[PDB]
RNA sequence: GAAGAACCUUACCAGGUCUUGACAUCCUUUGACCACUCUAGAGAUAGAGCUUUCCCUUCGGGGACAAAGUGACAGGUGGUGCAUGGUUGUCGUCAGCUCGUGUCGUGAGAUGUUGGGUUAAGUCCCGCAACGAGCGCAACCCUUAUUGUUAGUUGCCAUCAUUUAGUUGGGCACUCUAGCGAGACUGCCGGUGACAAACCGGAGGAAGGUGGGGAUGACGUCAAAUCAUCAUGCCCCUUAUGACCUGGGCUACACACGUGCUACAAUGGGAAGUACAACGAGUCGCUAGACCGCGAGGUCAUGCAAAUCUCUUAAAGCUUCUCUCAGUUCGGAUUGCAGGCUGCAACUCGCCUGCAUGAAGCCGGAAUCGCUAGUAAUCGCGGAUCAGCACGCCGCGGUGAA
């Protein structure tokens, strides 16, 4: 119970918001639609996998967009899943929502797959080590510079948890010109939660 | 409070003002903490409810400055 | 007409000189030495660098600063006679600075960290 | 001279970039432009505990920077009048039109 | 017993000294920004998530 | 402290006595930085010994540095843990302070009912060699080789 | 934690109750739903009436839910931080903790990481059987101490006039604000020191040897604490533990202890005048001017989306008499009265003024702790949760020891 979230030191000097916004006479409002958003694309999230998700505001329209994985899971074939989710947001937004998908150019940029892929396999019975092994050596084999993991639960179908997950390369924790990445999922098969703390690092 | 309008319950007020010039009763159950008395309330014998367990008192002409709920407390205290 | 300016910052408190030749007053909020300010109006205090130039002087001053007390913004008066002898004698500047006369106080009000009471005062531990 | 117009956000870079774009579309047409003043950007202040049952001296707190412009136009043109009423990019920054 | 209280506020009050607030996706009575319409403890978590705007780490 | 040593910061004379160690007499009785009570009530006792047995209050100031003046001071210093010490030469630094930490905690002591004549019979106390300030540097004499007893395995 | 207990908020008792229930899925009547008042009631409620009115149609149905009754139930601040995730304390800002090639030992293992002087520091130099590579540390990040240029309003007073005011003639002159820069980085010099780090002294400089301060806490150490933020497997119920109302209470006092405030006094008071900022808050929220009050305040009515205007011209000093040494012009404890304001209402259970008794306290015993400088010690301003409710909190400024 001693370490700093590393997200919340780099926001705010190198990195940026999902918030193009002046928030002025409303802001609750869209504060807990922007939670509406988040809880309503939760369930579209299985197959799909966006990563980043950005909000813009038009005069009288709502221009957000998504940065998925897979190009065709929500485009669809002529625009037909496309247009039947603006309909679905459109009742929880209430204004003129107006989209765009975009590709993620060499894909495996994402931190939010590799923790969903390894909560997949956590949850598909794969014992602890050679699991987060294979995940740091396919990172590499895409080339990453260091990828640290502390994962705790109750691990391996057995008792009380651990600290552990190890690592390749240098990594820059403590610096500031970084650019370093993090996430937390919630993971369990049948006891209790198996959560993931992992790490990346790609250098500047 | 009382001298920018009495603060008097109204309908416990119309369970009152049907026995104005009526016979003093008994009983009234009721709730009787939140209206103080002004001096038109003379000679009656209100049920007040603590809050548990109601214990009536009766009705003098002095009583002009306070409530129905000064006189059974809420302590049990022994 | 002739007039000086010389600015001057302690504690929170610009103070512009308008510094013109008489016999050595002040019009402070254009009010004189004692119409401001009380008996800590010292000698070494105020007229300190007349006695290294324009000795003993002096010439009267006109002044309009704000901030600190009655000690607090006297010390930007240093600061107003150090940039009017910057303006007029380049010679005694360094007499002027071998007795210092020109290094700013770089002391604001302390950062008072939560967690404790003050800037440093730290709570009464109370062990047992 | 009967054209002002104020420009609020959160940081300084896209303000005054977005200021020195409409200064340069309102003085193309005409002349004469004012400053584009910077104001003296008003900063909050919050003070939110660390943990949740216990331990409140473990402070972590957050403030909010709010820069502000405004900008003046003299000897005013119908066409910079045009322009102003027909272009508020860019849209992610929010600005208070008078004239 | 948690539940009665969330559907409890969305009600009109029965008068006027009854209108407390609390926050939306939790239930925290004490601590909630009504600037905010959020509670202590989301606030900071949610800015460490990236999704507030405007908020920032104070140090002068 | 633990390091090495440390600075002293020497205090500057008064534009008004031009006298450097009054500023020290001053700096010792003011409480909260209030110069306008407590100050210009030392400058009231002194001006009261001008008027009676006296002249010029920087020669009475000399007068009480020396009738005050610790010749000798002690300072614990143990090694195996029982009561060490030995008369120690003293700097006239601390030998100021010693002195005149007696006038002003004796000025502390003696409280008389006003709030300048306890200043004023202090101060003519300990300029004519009366008062126990000057009975605490007659005392200061006396323990000056009282601990000798053990101050002579040094 | 509880950043505001008069009900609610609220867990806990007394009374009045209900059971696909307020909540979650759907059918069904297919209704437009709610809108509108009366009787009694502590209400939860028991009992009535008005219009309420298809809100798309290739006239089919589904787009509206009060509603009706139902199923699988929903649900639970009931345990489980010693099954959990997460989050936060802790040494502690502590500098420690590792790896590859070469080499030693039969082997577990060792050498880098040891010996001298250097720094706040595993930072650096010289000797090193070790040659090289890391996380930490420093460091870039913010604030702020100095200045140049650029920008002048709602701010500033250079050239002068009017002034109750800097009104508008006047421009950004000084100032100020914020934009890019320059800036303090052993940057240069003398000596010590092997010529090595480093040290002692200078010059310039506003800032000299990382300027002051913040953000940033490695591996781990401690079954530390959090199921009362939320998720959460396991054991329990679901005509009740789930849900709705009225009064209470978490504010009671036979005692002990931690914390904050006030004097215990001739460094304290009263009459008089006179001063000096910064951070902010602000359109059902802050009040210009005037009136009337011992007063809490009320009244007519103006401004204010902010560099304009409201809190908002801060206090201890400065100069006179004073109580002139007392339970006292030290001090104000509890009590009767005039009230004032918030609220649906201030006995339980808000705050404040004034009038009237003038309590205790007459400098604190072991044992303690804060702190090495615009800091201790001390005096004022604003803000939060908030209709009202600070000796607490979080900042800001004023005087300023050893
Ligand atoms: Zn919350």
């Amino acid at each position: 119970g001693q370490k700093v979230h590393p997200i919340g030191m780099r926001v705010g000097i190198i990195r940026d918001w999902d918030a193009k916004w002046y928030a002025e006479k409303e802001y609750a409002e869209f504060l807990h639609e922007d939670l509406r958003i988040r809880k309503f694309i939760a369930t579209k999230l299985a197959d799909a996998a966006v990563s980043t998700i950005e909000i813009e505001r038009a005069a009288n329209r709502v221009n957000i967009s998504i940065h998925t994985a897979k190009p065709g899971m929500v485009i669809g074939k002529g625009g037909s899943e496309v247009e039947n989710l603006r309909k679905e947001l459109n009742k929880l937004t209430g204004k003129r929502v107006h989209i765009n998908i975009v590709e993620i150019k060499k894909p495996d940029l994402d931190a939010k797959l590799v923790g969903e892929g390894i909560a997949r396999q956590l949850e598909n019975r794969v014992a602890f080590r050679r699991a987060q092994k294979q995940a740091i050596q396919r990172a590499m084999r895409a080339g990453a510079k260091g990828i640290k993991t502390q994962v705790s639960g109750r691990l391996n179908g057995a008792d009380i948890a651990r600290s552990e997950g190890y690592s390749e390369g240098t990594v820059p924790l403590h610096t500031l010109r970084a650019d370093i990445d993090y996430a937390w999922e919630e993971a369990d098969t049948t006891y209790g939660k198996l959560g993931v703390k992992v790490w990346i690092y790609r250098g500047e | 409070s009382l001298k920018k309008g009495p603060f008097v319950d109204d309908h416990l007020m119309k369970k009152v003002e049907a026995q104005q010039g009526a016979e003093k009763k008994k009983v009234i159950k009721t709730w009787s903490r939140r209206s103080t008395i002004f001096p038109s309330f003379v000679g009656f014998t209100i049920a007040v409810y603590d809050g548990r367990k109601h214990v009536p008192v009766y009705i003098q002409e002095d009583m002009v400055g306070h409530k129905l709920g000064e006189f059974a407390p809420t302590r049990t205290y022994r | 007409q002739v007039q000086y300016s010389g600015t001057g910052r302690r504690k929170n408190a610009v103070a512009r000189v308008r510094l013109v030749p008489g016999t050595g007053k002040i019009t402070v909020n254009k009010k004189d030495v004692e119409e401001y300010i009380p008996h800590a109006d010292l000698r070494e205090v105020i007229n300190q660098p007349f006695g290294v130039t324009e000795t003993k002087g002096a010439y009267d001053v006109i002044v309009n600063v704000n901030g600190g007390g009655y000690a607090g913004q006297s010390g930007a008066i240093r600061h107003g006679i150090a940039r009017a002898l910057l303006q007029v004698d380049p010679d005694f500047r360094s007499a002027l600075k071998r007795a210092g006369l020109l290094t700013r106080d770089a002391r604001m009000v302390e950062r008072k960290k939560p967690g404790l009471k003050k800037a440093r005062k730290a709570s009464q531990f109370s062990k047992r | 001279q009967k054209i002002r117009i104020r420009l609020k956000a959160y940081e300084h870079r896209i303000l005054d970039q977005s200021a020195d774009k409409i200064v340069e579309t309102a003085k193309r047409t005409g002349a004469d432009v004012s400053g584009p003043i910077p104001l003296p950007t008003e900063r909050s202040l919050y003070t939110v505990i660390r943990a949740t049952h216990k331990y409140k001296d473990s402070r972590e707190q957050f403030e909010m920077r709010t820069h502000k412009r405004l900008i003046d136009i003299v000897n005013p043109t119908p066409k910079t009048v045009d322009a102003l009423m027909k272009l508020d990019l860019p849209s992610g920054v929010n600005i208070e039109i008078k004239l | 017993a948690k539940k009665s209280m969330i559907a409890k506020n969305k009600r009109p009050a029965k008068h006027s000294t009854q209108a407390y607030t609390r926050c939306e996706r939790c239930g925290r009575p004490h601590s909630v920004y009504r600037k905010f319409h959020l509670c202590r403890i989301c606030f900071r978590e949610l800015a460490y998530k990236g999704q507030i705007p405007g908020v920032k780490k104070a140090s002068w | 402290p633990r390091k090495g040593p440390v600075a002293k910061r020497d205090v500057l004379p008064d534009p008004i006595y031009n006298s450097k160690l009054v500023t020290r007499l001053i700096n010792r009785v003011m409480v909260d930085g209030k110069r306008g009570i407590a100050a210009n009530i030392i400058y009231n006792s002194f001006d009261i010994i001008k008027e009676s047995t006296g002249n010029d209050p920087l020669e009475v100031f000399e007068q009480a540095m020396k009738n005050v003046m610790p010749v000798l001071e002690v300072k614990a210093r143990r090694v195996g843990g029982s009561n060490y010490q030995v008369p120690v030469e003293v700097r006239p630094e601390r030998r100021t302070t010693l002195g005149l930490r007696w006038v002003v905690n004796y000025a502390r002591l003696r409280g008389e009912h006003t709030m300048e004549e306890r200043l004023a019979k202090e101060i003519m106390d300990a300029a004519n060699n009366t008062g126990a300030s000057v009975k605490k540097r007659e005392d200061t004499h006396k323990m000056a080789d009282a601990n000798r007893a053990f101050a002579h395995y040094r």
